[PDB]
């Protein structure tokens, strides 16, 4: 009106998206022998 | 006079072990010398060197019966009649 017309603008930034994701460990496994003693 | 007997590990592990028992031999070589000694040595040693949980047994006449891990198990003869083994859990 009296400042001039202003300009529009537009600007938007960089969104990664959320993923959900779930792993897993296990417990190592043993061994359990027995033996006797030579001679 | 290392005479295997019985065999699990791999044969690094297995000329580090001759290592050390002859080591402990040396350690205690003398007619006052007691097995219980070099055991300790042995088992501290493979201890700092390969990690905890092992177990050296030295005898010439017995019986044992334990658990062990796998590759982780030796059990050997000596010309001077030392019945060595050792093992890991």
């Amino acid at each position: 009106r009296n400042k001039f017309n202003y300009n529009t603008r537009e600007c938007q930034t960089i969104n990664p998206s959320i993923r959900e994701r779930g792993v897993s460990t296990e417990p190592p496994p043993s061994d359990t022998i027995c033996g006797n003693i030579t001679q | 006079k290392a005479i295997i007997n019985s065999s699990d590990m791999q044969g690094d592990l297995l000329q580090e072990a001759q290592d050390v028992i002859q080591s402990g031999i040396e350690n205690n070589s003398a007619p006052v010398l007691n097995i219980e000694a070099a055991c300790k040595y042995i088992k501290e040693n493979l201890d700092k060197k390969f990690g905890p949980t092992w177990q050296c047994i030295i005898g010439e006449g017995y019986a044992y019966d334990v658990t062990v891990q796998n590759n982780t198990l030796l059990f050997m003869f000596y010309n001077g009649n030392l019945a060595v083994l050792i093992f890991k859990s």
